[PDB]
């Protein structure tokens, strides 16, 4: 609640979170035949909160999860599809039980009249409907794994404009709060999937605002974003890319709060 | 093979 602020120093505390942010083995995302399963060398999940991809030959995509004991909130953070890995994307969050989706970073169909088919992963997707706010856009998604032939509704959640290392701080709420409300994060469901470009400093924004919001509720003013981002931060490396980022989350989970 | 980081 205080600002840090006339000292200037939010590197310094950045710098602190990266050093001390813990670092794990990441086996699986490092073999040959998993090297072009993922878009960034340098980002990879850890290999004990991977998402394993149900098809037998292959149970690898670039997905972490992440689990919040206290806060009772899940979620799935992974880069985003690679031509490869369209029927990967829709495979998990057909796995996973998953009934929402938060793209933040500017793989379905664009017409109604255009259903989409994975092969590979034997899946189809056809749009429902579709909104258009200015900030974000929301599209209604239908998917049917074709051998089932059972189809379970997903709702797509679109931040139209985020920018690569750029915030996001009413419109992120808003977006956030539309999210909450349509109980894609409810725990009955499976973990909302949760992706920036490559799932992380976007991502890590986002999920670290929606989190703290949840504390507050649940706690008074003990909650401290960083052990909470730390802790985050163990389950999928390099979550908040700035410090202007982690300064936004700060921001928003304080407006937030009223 | 590009990085996000940087």
């Amino acid at each position: 609640f205080e600002q840090i602020d006339k000292s200037g120093s939010w590197a310094a505390i950045y710098q602190d979170i990266r050093h001390e942010a813990s670092d794990f083995p990441c086996r699986v995302a490092k073999l040959p035949k998993n090297k072009n399963r993922n878009r960034y060398r340098d980002v990879s999940p850890f290999d004990h909160s991977r998402i394993k991809l149900h098809q037998e030959d292959n149970d690898y995509i670039n997905a972490s999860l992440i689990k919040m004991e206290e806060a009772q909130r899940s979620y799935i953070l992974t880069q985003g599809p690679l031509p490869n890995t369209c029927g990967h994307f829709w495979e998990m969050v057909w796995e996973q039980k998953s009934r929402g989706v938060v793209m933040l970073n500017r793989y379905w169909p664009q017409k109604e009249e255009k259903e989409m088919i994975f092969e590979d992963t034997n899946l189809k997707l056809t749009l429902i409907s579709e909104d258009i706010k200015s900030y974000y856009t929301v599209r209604q998604l239908e998917l049917e794994n074709l051998t089932t032939q059972e189809t379970r509704e997903i709702l797509h959640f679109h931040y139209t404009t985020w920018p690569d290392f750029g915030v996001p701080p009413a419109s992120f709420l808003n977006f956030l709060f539309k999210v909450r409300e349509s109980g894609s994060l409810s725990p009955e469901h499976g973990p909302v999937v949760v992706h920036s470009s490559a799932g992380i400093g976007r991502s890590g924004t986002f999920c670290l605002a929606d989190t703290c919001l949840l504390l507050m509720d649940k706690r008074p003013s003990s909650v401290d974003i960083k052990k909470v981002l730390l802790e985050m931060r163990k389950f999928r490396m390099g979550l908040i890319q700035t410090a202007d980022q982690l300064r936004f989350s700060y921001l928003a989970v304080i407006e937030g709060a009223k | 093979e590009a990085q996000y980081q940087p």
